[PDB]
């Protein structure tokens, strides 16, 4: 599962069988790391107009 | 069921009967208008392609479509500040109230700003604010004026209205006692000023009561501010739709640009990308068109709001239903999220009695007409009185004027006129 | 600021009429040695009205003012041929 | 910059039209934006493919243009309706609408023409020197409460006068200036003075 972004530790709980989560827009919100079974949140990299 | 259009009312019309109010009430009503909407902005390239180089290059085949869409949205966002500025920023100075709130019994403490809060809003304004209530190239620009700044303009308009009447809206603010200001407003609706002074306590009490009713109405009924909530909901829905469209395949193997890119070589990847571009571009164009139409609707509302501020708050209107129902006396603005709320104070006749009337009285062959008011009778004696409030007076030569004689006016009454 | 990161303008804590708007209460202008500055905009001068229960102000003179209001009425009556534009 | 509103209308239509023209140069996936390059080089079974994609692109560009002009046209019409209203209420009469015909009290207006628009010159009256006077809602004389028919009662610190509201012009208070209703015990803040009877 790929993408570009900033990873932080999450403070949410996944059920034991869930592998990743999604937001209201149905995009990837968070993932379960495959080696350490911890949940990380994915934040888009900052951007804006100039 | 078949709906009713209202109760029936047979008016007791006759060629010699007039009904005249002997009492009145003061009513304060609330009118709510949208002024602006969220200044959103959408990046025409990021929405469609993200950070994909291949997609970005394919979009060059469409020329200026990308920039036209951003230009249109930018224009809307600018207009939203223009609308706000026109409605509220129309006072030349920021006026303040005196430290001693002596307004002749009229209590404005619920509409004046509260000095103890971090945001100087009135009690009513706090109620209004409490009741009204994805990253793919989509952003929101802040408004130029902040809520605190709007509150200051509102406060200035209110302070002006209370201490200098409408004068500040034409020239310099010139102080006037509040009760005298009301006297002018009463003459302005056809009611002689002595009516105000002789009933000053009553009028002030009815006013104060009406404000308390407003606080309860707004506190208990969330739906009261539905017009502003509606603007918010429609823009939110349009935007969520734009986002959901990114998940459509439009004939593609996948809606995800990265799934196409990570699996196919360019000679094939481009086919899949091109169809996603067409679909996403069409979806974005649809969004922008709808926002232009919606923006126009809001602007029209803002223009109306600006007009009401000028004609209802900065003066006394003669337009019949323009500044609330009843005869207009004065109005006070309050701010609201993305809009303005007006409190309109009107005079309503409220107890009528059946009097006999006549168009004229003939005395010694001369036809006498009232200068002001009408002639009435209680069944024994004839009096002259002002039209909007029963107050009978002896008919004298200082009340009437003479033109013509007993043989011209239809329905002329045989009586005398007193000469002091 | 709340409107973004502003680089190159000098922020001051004075208050001035808005010239170039930035957002969220902030505007910028070029002034006195002349450079771009950023500031909170003023909403106007303050005026404490001398209100009392027995005092009235009355003008003893007046002026005549003539102002200009400009409104659009129409636009160019263009026309586009739906076939020629596309196919020549 | 005084006439920027009219210049703005011109600039927006010019920009929209130039955009429509520039779009003719886009390929939209075609080998060439020039219809004649396609026709002079390819046999019909192939030329049609290239032509069809140019048509789709050009047709979409034209539809976009027309939609924008319909929206813009509506904005102008609304302005024209306002202008027509002002001609009727500011030029052909004297308006009572507070900020409708300029700031200050309206006296009269005069139209002037302009490219694609109208310019109004609004003549208004503005009060311009105030002074601080003492006032009262009424004067009681021999138990009778007297109110002005027009104007207000004022005092210069020693004498009371009645004057018109919008221009100081003090007059002796007489029975021809005031009317009587009620007495000294009803009006709040009523002043103790006399009224002259000619
Ligand atoms: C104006 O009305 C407000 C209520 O809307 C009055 O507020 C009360 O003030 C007293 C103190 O004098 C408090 O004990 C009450 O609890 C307050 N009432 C509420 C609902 O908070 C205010 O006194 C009135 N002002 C004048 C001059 O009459
Ligand atoms: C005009 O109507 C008002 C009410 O709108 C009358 O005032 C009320 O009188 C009753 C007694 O009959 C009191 O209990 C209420 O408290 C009064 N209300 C207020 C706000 O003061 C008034 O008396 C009527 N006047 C005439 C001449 O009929
Ligand atoms: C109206 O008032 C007049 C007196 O001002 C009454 O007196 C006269 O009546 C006779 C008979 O009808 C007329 O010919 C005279 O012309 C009247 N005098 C004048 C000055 O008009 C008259 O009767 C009264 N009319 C009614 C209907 O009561
Ligand atoms: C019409 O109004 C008059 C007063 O203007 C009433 O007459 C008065 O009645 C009182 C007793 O209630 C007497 O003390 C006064 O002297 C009478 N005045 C006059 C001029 O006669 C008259 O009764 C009323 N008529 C009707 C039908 O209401
Ligand atoms: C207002 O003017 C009256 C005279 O018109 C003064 O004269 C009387 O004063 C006594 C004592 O206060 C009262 O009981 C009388 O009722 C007054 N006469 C009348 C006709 O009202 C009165 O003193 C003056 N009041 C003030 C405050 O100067
Ligand atoms: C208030 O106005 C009166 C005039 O209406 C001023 O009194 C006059 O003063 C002149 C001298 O400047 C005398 O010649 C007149 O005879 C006075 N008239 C009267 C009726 O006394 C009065 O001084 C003004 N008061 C103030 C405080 O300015
Ligand atoms: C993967 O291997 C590392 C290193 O031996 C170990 O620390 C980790 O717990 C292992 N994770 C899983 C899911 O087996
Ligand atoms: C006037 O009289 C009619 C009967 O002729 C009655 O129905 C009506 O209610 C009366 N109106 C008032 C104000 O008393
Ligand atoms: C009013 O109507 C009655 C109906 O019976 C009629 O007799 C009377 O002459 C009329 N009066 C006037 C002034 O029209
Ligand atoms: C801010 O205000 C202080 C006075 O309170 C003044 O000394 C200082 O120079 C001002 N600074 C700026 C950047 O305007
Ligand atoms: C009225 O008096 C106040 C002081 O109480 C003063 O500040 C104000 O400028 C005066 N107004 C006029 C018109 O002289
Ligand atoms: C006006 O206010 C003063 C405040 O000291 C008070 O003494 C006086 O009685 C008030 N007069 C009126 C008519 O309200």
């Amino acid at each position: 599962l790929t993408g570009t972004g900033v990873l932080t530790e999450s403070n949410k709980k996944f059920l034991p069988f869930q592998q990743f989560g999604r937001d209201i827009a149905d995009t990837t919100d968070a993932v379960r790391d495959p080696q350490t079974l911890e949940i990380l949140d994915i934040t888009p990299c900052s951007f804006g107009g100039v | 069921y078949t709906m009713s259009l209202g109760a029936e009312n047979s008016v007791a019309y006759s060629n010699n009967s007039i009904a005249i109010p002997t009492n009145f009430t003061i009513s304060v009503t609330t009118e709510i208008l949208p002024v602006s909407m969220t200044k959103t902005s959408v990046d025409c390239t990021m929405y469609i392609c993200g950070d994909s180089t291949e997609c970005s290059n394919l979009l060059l085949q469409y020329g200026s479509f990308c920039t036209q869409l951003n230009r249109a949205l930018t224009g809307i966002a600018v207009e939203q500040d223009k609308n706000t500025q026109e409605v509220f920023a129309q006072v030349k100075q920021i006026y303040k109230t005196p430290p001693i709130k002596d307004f002749g019994g009229f209590n404005f403490s619920q509409i004046l700003p509260d000095p103890s809060k971090p945001s100087k809003r009135s009690f009513i304004e706090d109620l209004l604010f409490n009741k009204v209530t994805k990253f793919n190239g989509l952003t929101v620009l802040p408004p130029l004026l902040t809520d605190e700044m709007i509150a200051q303009y509102t406060s200035a308009l209110l302070a002006g209205t209370i201490t200098s009447g409408w004068t500040f809206g034409a020239g310099a603010a010139l102080q006037i006692p509040f009760a005298m200001q009301m006297a002018y407003r009463f003459n302005g609706i056809g009611v002689t000023q002595n009516v105000l002074y002789e009933n000053q306590k009553l009028i002030a009490n009815q006013f104060n009561s009406a404000i308390g009713k407003i606080q309860d109405s707004l506190s208990s009924t969330a739906s009261a501010l539905g017009k502003l909530q509606d603007v918010v909901n429609q823009n939110a829905q349009a935007l969520n739709t734009l986002v959901k469209q990114l998940s459509s395949n439009f004939g593609a193997i996948s809606s995800v640009l990265n799934d196409i890119l990570s699996r196919l070589d360019p000679p094939e990847a481009e086919v899949q990308i091109d169809r996603l571009i067409t679909g996403r571009l069409q979806s974005l164009q649809t969004y922008v068109t709808q926002q232009l139409i919606r923006a126009a609707e809001i602007r029209a509302s803002a223009n109306l709001a600006a007009t009401k501020m000028s004609e209802c708050v900065l003066g006394q209107s003669k337009r019949v239903d323009f500044c609330g129902k009843g005869y207009h006396l004065m109005s006070f603005p309050q701010s609201a999220p993305h809009g303005v709320v007006f409190l309109h104070v009107t005079y309503v006749p409220a107890q009528e009695k059946n009097f006999t009337t006549a168009p004229a009285i003939c005395h010694d062959g001369k036809a006498h007409f009232p200068r002001e008011g009408v002639f009435v009778s209680n069944g024994t004696h004839w009096f002259v009185t002002q039209r909007n409030f029963y107050e009978p007076q002896i008919i004298t030569t200082d009340n009437t004027f003479v033109s013509g004689n007993c043989d011209v006016v239809i329905g002329i009454v045989n009586n005398t006129v007193y000469d002091p | 600021t709340r409107a973004g990161c502003l680089i190159g303008a000098e922020h001051v804590n004075n208050s001035y009429e808005c010239d170039i708007p930035i957002g969220a209460g902030i505007c910028a202008s070029y002034q006195t040695s002349q450079s771009i500055i950023a500031y909170t905009m003023s909403l106007g001068a303050e005026n404490s009205v001398a209100y009392s229960n027995n005092s009235i102000a009355i003008p003893t003179n007046f002026t005549i003012s003539v102002t200009t209001e400009i409104l659009p009425v129409s636009m160019t009556k263009t026309s586009v041929d739906c076939t020629m534009y596309i196919c020549g």
